[PDB]
Parts: C-alpha cells; structure tokens; sequence
C-alpha cells in the first residue's frame, strides 16, 4: 500500500510542472514517511523465529520498496536548499533502518 | 565598488553558522521512528529561537 500510493502519488502529478505544489512534495514525501513509520511501528509487534524468514521478509520488502525511492528520491531531490525540512531519508539511511528492522 | 575581502569572509562565516544552527534547530526532524518516542521536536524552541 505504501509503495502503491507512493508511486501513484508520482502518477497523478506526473502531468504538469516541477512541484510549485509543494503540498505534493510534502504529500508524497511526508505521507510516505507517515505510512513508513506506521509500517515500522507495526513491524515491532512481531519478532521472528526462523532466521531464513528474517532474510525472506527482509529482502522481499527491501526489493518491494527500494527502486521507487531510488528513482523518486533521486527524481525529486532538487526542490529546496533544505529538502531536509521536507524530505527526510536517504536510501542509505532507510536501507539501514530496514537492516535494523530485522534484529 | 571594490573590494576589501574582509567583506567576503564575514559574508561566509555567519552563513555557515546559519547552516549549523539550522542543523540544530531543524536537527530533530530526521531521526524519526516509532514509538514515536520522538524525544525532540523538529521545530522546537520558539523562546530559544
């Protein structure tokens, strides 16, 4: 769902200009962070027992998320002098979050 | 109208300090995980601002 309406949020505003609709910047990127930390939050409820399930769900959801944020992060990282105040994560640090989502 | 480069140096060494204090005021955005145990507010201290 997160990846779904993330790249759908790319799709619906794929029509016009660069995001002078900065509600689209903080729409896609803020609500992406919202649902991302919702998913990390409810990931904490469950603690796995098979190590190969840890590898499995780990690399599955990594392969689900990443290239969207690669082409999309890297597509839209050119909007402010501090995108920091609108966009939060690298793929480096988000990758690290996923890699310590799986303790 | 030119030049006297002590203009230009002090034109820098505050702009960078603006960037660092930008990275202490706006420091508390990027952490940012659940619970949320969000132990610092991203736009916090209006008094101290």
């Amino acid at each position: 769902d997160l990846t779904a309406n993330l790249m759908d949020s790319v799709f619906i505003d794929s029509s016009g200009k660069k995001s002078k609709d900065k509600e689209q910047i903080k729409e896609k990127f803020r609500k992406f962070n919202e649902g991302f930390e919702d998913l990390v939050s409810k990931t904490k409820q469950y603690k796995l027992s098979d190590p190969s399930l840890k590898v499995t769900l780990k690399s599955e959801i990594i392969s689900l998320v990443m290239p969207m944020y690669e082409r999309f992060y890297s597509r839209y990282k050119d909007s402010f002098k501090n995108p920091r105040k609108h966009i939060k994560y690298t793929p480096d640090e988000l990758t690290t979050v996923l890699n310590q989502l799986v303790r | 109208f030119e030049y006297g480069v002590t203009q230009f140096p002090e034109i820098v060494t505050s702009f960078q300090e603006v960037s660092i204090k930008t990275t202490r005021d706006l420091l508390f955005a990027y952490e940012k995980l659940p619970i949320i145990n969000g132990i610092s507010v991203v736009s916090y201290p209006s008094k101290q601002l």
